[PDB]
Formats: structure tokens, C-alpha cells, sequence
């Protein structure tokens, strides 16, 4: 009979956890983490993966 | 207008956010460097017999 105030609450945990899931996209780049891609390759490179 | 002499291999090294002897240990160029780079050849006046 609450539907309507639950629905309120989740719609803030998936807009939440979609922003998490965002941190672990490669956008085209070689891997997520950005201290491999600095600790792998040269400086002219990273500046773009970064 | 920097002037040094070098080997012939090492002439690579000489680039923003290279690894080696020469760039880590005699010449080192910033990563954000502007200006430009001439390296020739002179087999001829900078070797000799003995």
C-alpha cells in the first residue's frame, strides 16, 4: 500500500549505483585503473588514456 | 641551443618522458617541452685511428 514512498527511495539507490558502476569503464582506454595506465606506458599516451 | 655529442643508439633518448643512461643520468627534457631536436651524423670528424 507504500509503493509510492518506496518508489521514491529507490530511485536514489540505482541513480547511486549506477554512478559506481561507472568507475570501472575502460571508455575506449586500455584498462580502468589509472595508476597501471601511468605506470605502463609513456607520458604522450597517458595524457589521452587520461 | 643545447650542443652535446652521442651515441648512435642512444639518439632516441633524447624526447620528453623517455627512460635510459643519458635521459635519467646527463640530459633530461621536460615533459612539457616546446622547441625542436636536430641530430646528424659525423663519422667523419669525431673519430679517429688509434
Amino acid at each position: 500500500a507504500l509503493g509510492k514512498l518506496q518508489d521514491v527511495v529507490n530511485h536514489n539507490a540505482q541513480a547511486l549505483n549506477t554512478l559506481v558502476k561507472q568507475l570501472s569503464s575502460k571508455f575506449g582506454a586500455i584498462s580502468s585503473v589509472l595508476n597501471d595506465i601511468f605506470s605502463r606506458l609513456d607520458p604522450p599516451e597517458a595524457e589521452v588514456q587520461i | 641551443a643545447d650542443s652535446f655529442v652521442i651515441r648512435g643508439d642512444e639518439v632516441r633518448q633524447i624526447a620528453p618522458g623517455q627512460t635510459g643512461n643519458i635521459a635519467d643520468y646527463n640530459y633530461k627534457l621536460p615533459d612539457d617541452f616546446t622547441g625542436c631536436v636536430i641530430a646528424w651524423n659525423s663519422n667523419k670528424l669525431d673519430s679517429k685511428v688509434s
